């Protein structure tokens, strides 16, 4: 489980709602690209690549634009293009869900300067959840997970050796993100019952119910 | 899970 696979795997994928969600969309195709790439995925049983992308798209995607946005000041970049500012999140009533974003993920990321090496290596933490129901053989997952964090540390200790506690600091983000991630869904399981929103067909169908 | 079917191929 090479970090440097992981890293390579980061550098080949690179109403306000209603933009957020046609973005959504669209990196919902190179999520899956992107799980192709992380050592041993597509190796797990069809199925089982199914189960953990659908476990993980909402968080595997809020840390990807998050990191994205650590140059942006009070606001994010979306995968379109379109800057987007605190102001017009709250402007279109979901202020303070972005607000969470800001200050749990994108200013804590920049404020440690998280690099892509590690930001992958928690991404692909996140895809590896034994956790996920349905597994055919969670032990492996686990394995696959167990893998990640060892290379992570790894390379925090060499690259970062001055700072003995940023391998803790990477891995205590990862409640924040399973939060914001459960309220995201909620907040598109509104839009999609009142109607209001567009919600592109790959979107739509993560959120499905499961089989 | 018809699309992301599709696309793991
Ligand atoms: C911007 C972006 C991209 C991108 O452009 O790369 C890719 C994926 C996503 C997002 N952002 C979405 C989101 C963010 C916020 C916040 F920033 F305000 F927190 C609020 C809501 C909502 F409108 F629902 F309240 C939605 C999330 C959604 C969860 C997984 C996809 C969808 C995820």
């Amino acid at each position: 489980m090479p970090v440097e696979r992981i890293l390579e795997a980061e550098l080949a994928v690179e109403d306000p709602v209603t933009n957020i969600c046609q973005a959504a969309d669209k990196q919902l195709f190179t999520l899956v690209e992107w799980a192709k790439r992380i050592p041993h995925f597509s190796e797990l049983p069809l199925d089982d690549q199914v189960i953990l992308l659908r476990a993980g798209w909402n968080e595997l995607l809020i840390a990807s634009f998050s990191h994205r946005s650590i140059a942006v000041k009070d606001g994010i970049l979306l995968a379109t293009g379109l800057h987007v500012h605190r102001n017009s999140a709250h402007s279109a009533g979901v202020g303070a869900i972005f607000d969470r974003v800001l200050t749990e993920l994108v200013s804590k990321m920049r404020d440690m300067q998280m690099d892509k090496t590690e930001l992958g290596c928690l991404r692909a933490i996140v895809l590896f959840n034994p956790d996920s129901k349905g597994l055919s053989n969670p032990a492996e997952v686990e394995a696959l997970r167990e893998k990640v964090y060892a290379s992570l540390e790894a390379y925090c200790k060499h690259k970062y050796p001055e700072q003995p506690g940023r391998f803790a600091k990477l891995l205590l983000r990862l409640p924040a993100l399973r939060s914001i991630g459960l309220k995201c869904l909620e907040h598109l399981f509104f839009f999609k019952l009142i109607g209001d929103t567009p919600i592109d067909t790959f979107l739509m169908e993560m959120l499905e119910a499961p089989h | 899970h018809k699309i992301l079917h599709r696309l793991l191929q």
